[PDB]
């Protein structure tokens, strides 16, 4: 949370950090696209088959 | 300072908050998954 990270609990900062944009939205895009392709990652190894024996 | 103890500052606003929803197009219902905490806050 880049919001929580580096204004912490603190109006008056959030609202100086919220001029800074999509700074914070662009940071957790990208580890978001992490922790997507890490399930993903775990998905192409662990299941190439769609039958449990 | 008035009668001695010590007090720790514990950070408020903790957790993670999750949205569980399908596209707005679908439905405006949202599932909210809450980690790091049991079914208290809501
Ligand atoms: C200050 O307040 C504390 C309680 O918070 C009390 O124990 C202490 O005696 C007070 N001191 C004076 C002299 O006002
Ligand atoms: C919303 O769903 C309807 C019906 O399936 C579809 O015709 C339309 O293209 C969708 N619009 C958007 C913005 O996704
Ligand atoms: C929440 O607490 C109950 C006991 O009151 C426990 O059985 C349950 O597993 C807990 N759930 C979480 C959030 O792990």
């Amino acid at each position: 949370d880049c919001t929580m990270y580096i204004c912490g609990d603190s109006t008056e900062c959030s609202n100086l950090l919220l001029q800074y944009g999509s700074f914070c939205t662009q940071l957790n895009r990208a580890l978001t696209g992490i922790a997507v392709e890490q399930d993903k990652n775990t998905q192409e190894v662990f299941a190439q088959v769609k039958q449990i024996y | 300072p008035q009668t001695l103890e010590i007090l720790d500052i514990t950070p408020c606003s903790f957790g993670g908050v999750s949205v569980i929803t399908p596209g707005t197009n679908t439905s405006n219902q949202v599932a909210v998954l809450y980690q790091d905490v049991n079914c208290t806050e809501v």
